[PDB]
């Protein structure tokens, strides 16, 4: 990631690279240092793995900053959109259901993949008939905004689907 | 006098209302808000929709049933 700069470099002969791309060839390290000083820059060993180590006259700090910026860009472009989860229940009344649906819709709009689990608790036997029906209903409601990424998969005291946005 | 009159017909638990009242659809047909039995309440016997329960029903008003037996 990071390199040896001017005084950090202990190897005697190094291949000198310029601010833009000025090939100065294999010079002494001292000479390179002097050059850097003259430029008001620093020689930094950019290829320690190369023939008498490749070292660029550069503003090292500037380069570092650039690298950091690039990294940040990469991680900001990694898509902040993820999984929002919405545990339903068996006996969920209508208003509440609608609220949940609205929430789901909002999530979808934002860009999110939606874990639409149905929580079960007591009997957990008649579960698929009612729970599955509920899930189906939910899917129907979100025909336009959500494509079903998944299909209802019962693990614990529950069954989870995932949902995806219709169009990206 | 105490009249022996009631119908001991079964039914699917449709939906849970308050108190422990349910709109349960019978073997034969009509859904009546059926309240849970006292006995059931005493022995804490829960019910959820998706059940098949014994529901004693009145001659005076065949609209208010009574969920007798523990499922």
């Amino acid at each position: 990631k990071e390199y040896l700069t001017n005084e950090r470099i202990r190897a005697k002969q190094v291949r000198v690279v310029g601010p833009d791309g000025k090939q100065l060839g294999i010079m002494d390290t001292r000479e390179a240092l002097r050059l850097a000083q003259e430029m008001d820059l620093d020689l930094v060993l950019v290829g320690p793995n190369a023939d008498p180590p490749v070292a660029r006259i550069m503003d090292y700090s500037k380069w570092r900053y650039e690298q950091q910026m690039a990294e940040k860009e990469a991680r900001k472009k990694a898509k902040r959109t993820e999984v929002k989860s919405i545990k339903f229940r068996v006996k969920i009344d209508e208003h509440d259901y609608q609220t949940k649906l609205g929430h789901i819709k909002r999530f979808l709009q934002e860009g999110h993949k939606v874990k639409v689990t149905i929580m079960f608790r007591g009997r957990e036997v008649a579960h698929p008939e009612l729970g599955e029906r509920i899930l189906n209903r939910v899917t129907e409601d979100l025909k336009d905004l959500a494509v079903v990424e998944m299909k209802p998969e019962m693990l614990g005291r529950d069954m989870n689907m995932l949902l995806a946005p219709v169009k990206v | 006098a105490k009249e022996k009159d009631t119908i001991r017909t079964e039914g699917v638990v449709t939906e849970a209302l308050p108190n422990a009242t349910f709109r349960v659809k019978l073997d034969s047909g009509p859904e009546i808000l059926a309240y849970i039995s006292g006995k059931m309440r005493m022995h804490y016997i829960r019910i959820l929709p998706g059940d098949r329960v014994v529901v004693e029903i009145t001659p005076y008003d065949p609209t208010r049933g009574r969920i007798v037996y523990r499922k």
